[PDB]
C-alpha cells in the first residue's frame, strides 16, 4: 500500500511539476524520486487481473531515466516525462481497480492483488517516499496499531432504517401511543405522539425515548439539535408492523418538554445536554439517547381545547419531535460521508467490470447493509480498497 | 569507466562536490550508498569535560 | 493560465515560507523560483483594467534578485522579500480580475485580458512550475485531451425548478392526478398526487414517472434517496398552470410503492435502484428517472377508510413522495457546489465594478440561467473565470 | 503561535516523510529542518500546566540531531526519529492542550499558557519555517494587519433563535397576523402566517419583513434561497409570548409575493435579488432583509375560496414563507462551520479536563451564546483557540 501511494504520489508530483520552462531546481528532488521508481519498476512484469469483466492486462517496464542536466524544462523533455508517466499511471489505476474489486476473510487488511503482493516485496520498499495523505497516514498508524482518526463531514454512521413502535395500540389502530423515526445517513429525525395527548397520563405527561447505537465510536463530533422532526409532522397513512392493515396519522406538533440529549460511550455518560438546541459537541460516545416529553399544555386557548378532547375519538394527535445531525465527526474507522468519494468510487469500479458477490461485503457494495454489520473484517478490508481508492482518485 | 558513465563534466566552482554529484548519478547500491557516507561524514561537535 | 497560476503559486509559497528565523535550506528552491519569477518579469509593461468601474492600472517590473546568503532569514531578507512580494501580489490579483471580467463566444478557454495574452508569450513560459491544485489541474489536463474531474461536495447541477404537471384536471381543479417537483441545486423533491387514491386506477395503482434531465454527466455520484418528500406534504393553495385561479392541495402522504430509480446514460440504464433508500451509488449517468406508484390500501383501519371515499368530493389527496439528494459526485465540466467559491467571487467580482452583461452569461451571474443553457461557450468561459477566481483565491 | 506551529508542522512532515526506504534526498531539507528544531530545544525546560483536570507536566530536551548518513532510510532511522517524535508530539499536543484551555479578557490574542509565552522568545525564532496552513496563516496576516479570511462551509453564524412576532393578536388567538422564525446555524426559516388571509388588508396584501443582523461581515458567500419554510407549514401549539396559554396554527401555504432579498451592509444596500430562488450570491453585507407578502389570490376555486371565508372564524391560515441557506462564504473573523472541527476539539478538550468557566467564553464553550455576544475579546480568545486546535489537530 505504502509503495503503490508513492508510486501514485511521484506520478501525480511529476504530472503537476514537470511542466514546460520549469527550473529544474523545482524538479530535481522530484527527479530523483521518479528515476528511482524507474530503476526499481525496470525488469519487473507485473499482471492486473481478470476478475470479473476487468480485462487481464500486462505491464513491461523498460524505460529510460529522466534526464538532470537541463537548466529549464524543454519540449523534449516534458514529452519524454509524460510517456513514461501515462505507462506509469495507468499501471497504477489498473492496480488500484484490481486491489479494490478483491476482498477476503482472513487478512482483509494485507494485499490481495498479485500486483500488489509483488509490490509488497523488499526490492520496492525504497519507492517509498512522502505518505502525507489522511489516508495513508492512518493506514500507516494502523499498521503500527496507533490511534488512527478520519475527519466526517456529515459521516454515513447510521444505517437506513424508517420505523415506528407503539407502545400502546389497538387492532382499530385510534388511540395510538409510541415513536416515529427515521435513522437517515447523519441525520436521526425522531417524533413521540400521543392521541389522547396524555389525557390519563400521570401528570399529563408522556415520556419518550430513542436509543441509536452507532456501529462505531464518534469523537470531536459537531451536532446540530432542532426542536422538531419535519418528517412526521403531515397527515400519514402507515403500514403496520405486520402490514395487514394501515392506520391514519394526523400530527399535531407541540414543543418537546424536557428534551435531554446523553451520548454515551460504553454505557456510561459522556456528554448531557438538557434544553439544549443549535450546536452542540459529543466529544465521545458510540450511543445516543435523546428523551422527551409530550406535555399536554395546562392553559388551552379555545382552539387548542377544542382540538384535544378528554375521550375517544381522537382527529388531532399530539406529537412531539427532536431533529439530530451530525454535521462533523472523528472516527477511528472509515465511513462514507457527504464529501469524500471512497465508497463512490469502490461500488463503481465494482459495478463497471461485473464483480461477483465475494464473502465479505454485501452485495451492490450497499451501504446500510454494510454499516449495520460493520465487523473486523468489513473493516480491514473496506480500510483497505478505501484506502486504494484515494490513492487511485490522486490520478484518476 | 566502471559502469560505463560518460565522463563527469565537473565545472571548477561547482556548489556540489564530484561525489556529491556521483551520488545522484549512479545506480549501484553499494557504490551510491559509500558516496553517500563520505559526503556526510562529519565531525560531531560535542564538549567533553 | 499556468503562468498566471505560476506567479500566484510562487507568490504564496513566497508569502508562507519566507519567514523570520527559517533556514535557507527550506526556501532555496524557492528562492531559486522567486528569482527567476523576477527574472522573466522584469523589463516588462502591463496594464489591467479599464472594463466597467475596473481601474485602469499600470505595472512594471524591475525588481533585483534575493542573492544575500544566509543561514536562518532574518529580517532584513523577509522586508526585502515583503517588499516584492506585495508589489506582485497586487499585479496578479489585479490581472485575475481583469480576466475574470471578461468573457467571449469564440475561444471562451483562450485568454481574454490583454496581460494574460502578454503572459501566454513563449517569453514566460520560463515562471511556469508545480500546477498541483485541481483546477489548473484539470485545465492542463485538458489541454492534453485527456479525461479532467472536478470534484463536488452537493454540486448546483439541477437549475431552480418548482413546477407541477396535472395528468387528470379540471376547471374546477378538485379531482387532480398529477407530479409536483423541486428540483433545487443538488435536491430533487417530487411528489405524485391523486386525489381519487386510485380508487378506479386499474389495479387500484397509480403510476408517476418524473425524468430530470443533467446539463452535463455526473460520475462517482453519491445520492440519498428518501421515501418521502417534506416539500409537497403540507397544505397548499397552489396557481392554476395559466395563471388564471388557485386550487387547492390537502396531502396525506401514503409510503411510494414500485419505487424505481434509473440512472441513464444515453438513454441506457447505468443503474437501477428498486425499494432502496439511503445511500447508493450512480457510477455514470446524464439523466434520472425515477418511477413510484401509490398503491391503494387494501385493507385500512376506520380512520384511514374514511379519508379515501368512492367518489367526488375529495378532501385527504393520496401523496407519495421521494427525495433524492447528490451529497458528491464528478463532473468533467466545472459546476457551483455547496463548498466553492469561485462562482460567488466571480459574481462579485463582476457586481463590485459594475461589469456590463455581456454576450456569454446571464446578467449577474444568475446561476439558473447559466445552468439551464449550459453552452459549450458558456463551460469554456466558465472554465475560464472559476481557474482564474482559484488563482486570485490563493493571494485574496 | 508561529512557532509552535512549526514545531508541529515539523512533526507532521518527519512523520509523513521519514519512512522505511525513502532516499535521503526526499527527506534533507526535512531533516535539516528537524535537526534544527532539536538544537533550538535542547537545554530547554518547559511545563505544561495543571489548570483544571491537566496534569502538571514537565518536559526536558536533550536529544541528539537525526542522521544524515543512509542514502536510503533503514528500520533502524526510522525507530530513532519514531522515539524522538514520539516525545515531541506529545509536547507539542500538551503545550496546545494548555493553551486552549485559557482565556484573558485583556489581551486575549497574546500567548495565555506559560509555555507558548516561553516559545515567543527570539531564541526560538530559529524553529520558524513554512506557514502554509489557512489558520497559521490568517494568523500571520492579522499580526501585519492584513486583509484575513476564513472560507466556511456553512458557518454558523446564526444564534439560535425560534421565535415569533404578532403583529395582530388576541387573547383568544384567532384571527392572529405576524411572523415566527427559526435562525439556526447557516439556515433561516421565516413565515409570515395571517388569519384572515389578508380579507381586510389595504390591497388584499399583507406585508412581513424579517431582519436578522449578522453578527460579523460575510463576504462571497453563496446562498440558496426557496419559496416554502417546510418548518412552519404544518399544525402547531404554540405557547403565547409570556407563557400564560397556548394558541393553535394551523397553516395553509401560499406562494410569497414579491419576494424581496436585500443584503445589506452599514445599512445600505450591497444585493438586491426579487422573485430570484435558487443560488444567489452576496458578496459583501452584515445584515439580510427578506420581505415578503401574502397577497391573497384574485382568484379561486371552489375548495380554495372555502378555505378562506371573509370573517371569522378561521380554520385555514394563510401562512407564506422564505428559506436561507448560506452554503459558502468567508469572513474576517473565525467561526464553528460544518465542516471544521476547531470548536468541537476546544470544547472537548475543554469538558475533558473540566476546566472552571473563565470570564471571555460562556460556561460551556455553548456556540449560542459565544455568537450572540460575539465580542472583539471573545473573538481573540477565540481566534488564539482555534489556531491552537488546527495546530493540535495537525498532530492529534
Ligand atoms: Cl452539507
Ligand atoms: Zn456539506
Ligand atoms: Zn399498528
Ligand atoms: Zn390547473
Ligand atoms: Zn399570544
Amino acid at each position: 500500500m505504502d509503495v503503490l501511494y508513492s508510486l501514485s504520489k511521484t506520478l501525480k508530483d511529476a504530472r503537476d511539476k514537470i511542466v514546460e520552462g520549469t527550473l529544474y531546481s523545482n524538479v530535481s528532488d522530484l527527479i530523483q524520486q521518479f528515476n528511482q521508481m524507474i530503476i526499481t519498476m525496470n525488469g519487473n512484469e507485473f499482471q492486473t487481473g481478470g476478475i470479473g469483466n476487468l480485462p487481464i492486462r500486462n505491464w513491461n517496464f523498460d524505460f529510460g531515466l529522466l534526464g538532470t542536466t537541463l537548466l529549464n524544462l524543454d519540449a523534449n523533455y516534458v514529452e519524454t516525462a509524460r510517456n513514461t508517466i501515462d505507462y506509469f499511471v495507468d499501471f497504477v489505476d489498473n492496480v488500484c481497480m484490481d486491489e479494490m474489486v478483491r476482498e477476503s476473510q482472513r487478512n482483509g487488511i494485507a494485499p490481495q492483488s498479485d500486483s500488489l503482493r509483488k509490490l509488497s516485496g523488499i526490492k520496492f520498499k525504497r519507492i517509498n517516499f512522502d505518505n502525507s495523505s489522511e489516508y495513508i497516514e492512518n493506514w500507516n498508524l494502523q499498521n503500527r496499531r496507533q490511534r488512527t482518526g478520519f475527519t466526517f463531514h456529515k459521516p454515513n454512521i447510521f444505517p437506513y432504517s424508517a420505523s415506528f413502535t407503539l407502545n400502546r395500540s389497538q387492532p382499530a389502530h385510534d388511540n395510538l401511543m409510541g415513536t416515529m423515526w427515521l435513522n437517515a445517513g447523519s441525520e436521526i429525525q425522531v417524533a413521540g405522539f400521543d392521541y389522547s395527548c396524555a389525557i390519563n397520563a400521570p401528570a399529563n405527561i408522556q415520556q419518550f425515548e430513542h436509543i441509536v447505537q452507532l456501529r462505531r465510536v464518534l469523537t470531536t463530533a459537531t451536532i446540530t439539535l432542532l426542536p422538531d422532526a419535519e418528517r412526521f409532522s403531515f397527515p400519514r397513512v402507515i403500514n403496520s408492523a405486520d402490514g395487514a392493515t394501515t392506520w391514519y396519522f394526523n400530527p399535531v406538533i407541540l414543543r418537546p418538554n424536557n428534551v435531554e440529549v446523553e451520548f454515551l460511550l460504553n454505557g456510561q455518560i459522556i456528554n448531557t445536554y438538557q434544553a439544549r438546541f443549535g450546536t452542540i459537541i459529543a466529544r465521545n460516545f458510540d450511543t445516543i439517547r435523546l428523551s422527551f416529553q409530550l406535555m399536554r399544555p395546562p392553559n388551552m386557548t379555545p382552539a387548542v381545547a377544542a382540538l384535544f378532547p378528554n375521550a375517544q375519538p381522537f382527529e388531532h394527535h399530539a406529537t412531539v419531535g427532536l431533529t439530530l445531525r451530525i454535521e462533523s465527526a472523528v472516527c477511528e474507522s472509515v465511513l462514507a460521508d457527504a464529501s469524500k468519494t471512497m465508497l463512490a468510487n469502490v461500488t463503481s469500479v465494482r459495478q463497471e467490470y461485473a464483480i461477483p458477490v465475494g464473502p465479505v461485503f454485501p452485495p451492490g457494495m450497499n451501504w446500510t447493509d454494510l454499516i449495520t454489520n460493520y465487523s473486523p473484517s468489513r473493516e480491514d478490508n473496506l480500510q483497505r480498497v478505501f484506502t486504494v481508492a484515494s490513492i487511485r482518485s490522486m490520478l484518476v | 569507466p566502471a559502469f560505463g558513465m560518460q565522463r563527469m563534466h565537473y565545472r571548477n566552482g561547482d556548489p556540489q562536490t564530484p561525489f556529491q554529484i556521483a551520488e545522484q548519478q549512479i545506480q549501484n547500491f553499494q557504490v551510491a550508498n559509500w558516496l553517500h557516507f563520505v559526503n556526510n561524514n562529519q565531525f560531531r561537535q560535542v564538549v567533553i569535560d
